[PDB]
């Protein structure tokens, strides 16, 4: 598929856009741990 | 109720939660029942309300219950009523590597182990941009293995997300810092369980490698393809007629 999979590679490198890629569908996001202390600067 | 149980348990983002909501409860009912404290968007009733209900019972964590200008008058009016490598030596929070972590949504354990390894090992550094991006980069590659097995496309995209935000045109660089993180975090003990857990051991699965690098032939190099993609392939061209 050399001559046409390349074509498929390049067509379909400019469709998706970057912003929408959803990695994860149920995740729920980072938050802020409490305490400073167990962050110990060793 | 809803309300004020979506603020209450967005303190996260036993006796805690019945005790504060108790509190939230009791407190806006004081601050409303009076005509003394009045022009408050109900918009942000419910934050310093915690803190103080978190003051109250039996005991008080500053840090993430603030998390403005507004804040501390509402505060003391109810408490009297009542590129990115090059920089050299740059520094680093909690929350900033969380934020670049959070960007991919990968789970807090990952992030948190990242933090710990950052202030373990955080004092001899000359540019943390380097093994932080390297760590979640790595992290990546070991969580996202089945997508971007399924989905070639899924690399670049990655590379580009990552190149993009640290605001570079070169990417050899990032290249290393994948390989040289791997070089340094390749033998602790939370990595072995990362590796066990995950499964990517290099991109390929433990059964298949050993007999890959064993010596056989008898080694599963899936040049041929898996009898349900045939199957399911099979309906593409059912369906040919039209």
């Amino acid at each position: 598929l050399k001559q046409i999979i390349m074509n498929n590679l390049k067509e379909y490198k400019d469709s998706t856009s970057p912003g929408k890629l959803t990695l994860s569908r149920n995740f729920t996001p980072t938050p802020v741990p409490k305490n400073k202390k167990l962050y110990q600067t060793s | 109720q809803h309300c004020v149980a979506e603020v209450l348990r967005l303190d996260p983002q036993s006796g805690y939660l019945k005790k504060l909501t108790n509190a939230t409860s009791i407190l806006y009912n004081t601050s409303l029942n009076k005509v003394m404290l009045k022009q408050d968007e109900e918009v942000a009733r419910c934050h310093i309300c915690a803190y103080i209900a978190s003051q109250k019972m039996n005991e008080k964590h500053m840090p993430d219950l603030c998390y403005p200008k507004k804040a501390k008058h509402l505060m003391n009016l109810f408490r009297q009523s009542l590129s990115l490598l090059v920089k050299k030596y740059c520094k680093m929070t909690t929350e900033e590597i969380i934020r670049l972590c959070n960007d991919f949504e990968l789970p807090r354990e990952v992030a948190y182990k990242i933090v710990d390894e950052y202030n373990i090992n955080a004092s001899r550094l000359v540019c943390p941009w380097q093994l932080v991006c390297g760590l979640v980069l790595n992290c990546t590659f070991i969580v996202f293995n089945e997508r971007r097995r399924k989905d070639p496309r899924i690399d670049h995209f990655i590379v580009s997300k990552m190149c993009s935000l640290m605001l570079t045109s070169k990417v050899d660089d990032v290249i290393e810092c994948v390989k040289l993180v791997k070089e340094l975090i390749i033998g602790e003990k939370w990595f072995r369980d990362l590796q066990i857990r995950y499964d990517d051991f290099d991109g390929i699965r433990y059964d298949e490698i050993i007999f890959r690098k064993l010596g056989s032939m008898l080694q599963t190099t899936n040049i041929l393809v898996t009898d349900d993609q045939y199957n399911i392939w099979k309906k593409r061209i059912e369906m040919d007629l039209a």
